[PDB]
């Protein structure tokens, strides 16, 4: 009943709700080349 | 980005009162004398009905 | 809904009703999934030295 149809980034919204990310997540390895940053 | 519009079911708008082009009919008795064809009720039962 | 089977154009014809088709997405598989044979007995990779 979305008061707005959009219904794309709708979606891929609610997708992203359902997930995580952030920088002392180092549990293993961050990534190839690197650079360090924040969200400490 | 636009993935058309979901409206495969059809959604209806309808009179307050329900229905309104309603016709007036009169109750009608079986007639129990043969020939099956029935016959006015002229007992309480109004002759207009919606 | 087809309200009769007769061919051609008909009184009975003009009530048809119609229902868009469902939608149907297609293209490639999420990182490109199949596309390379891989753990196949038949198609196998090959990286050698000359």
């Amino acid at each position: 009943k979305a008061w707005n149809s959009s219904t794309g980034q709708m979606l891929r919204d609610k997708l992203k709700e359902q997930n995580f990310q952030q920088k002392v997540v180092d549990g293993l390895a961050s990534g190839i080349s690197g650079v360090v940053d924040l969200a400490n | 980005e636009n993935h058309g519009t979901e409206d495969e079911l059809p959604n209806y708008c309808f009179p307050l009162g329900g229905v309104i082009n309603t016709e007036t009919l009169t109750k009608v008795k079986p007639k129990t004398g043969q020939e099956n064809g029935w016959e006015k009720d002229a007992t309480e039962f109004s002759d207009k009905n919606e | 809904y087809m309200p009769t089977i007769k061919e051609g154009n008909s009184r009975e014809l003009m009530g048809q009703q119609s229902m868009p088709n469902r939608p149907n997405y297609i293209a490639f598989r999420d990182n490109f999934i199949g596309l390379m044979y891989y753990n196949s007995t038949g198609n196998m990779g090959v990286l050698a030295g000359q």
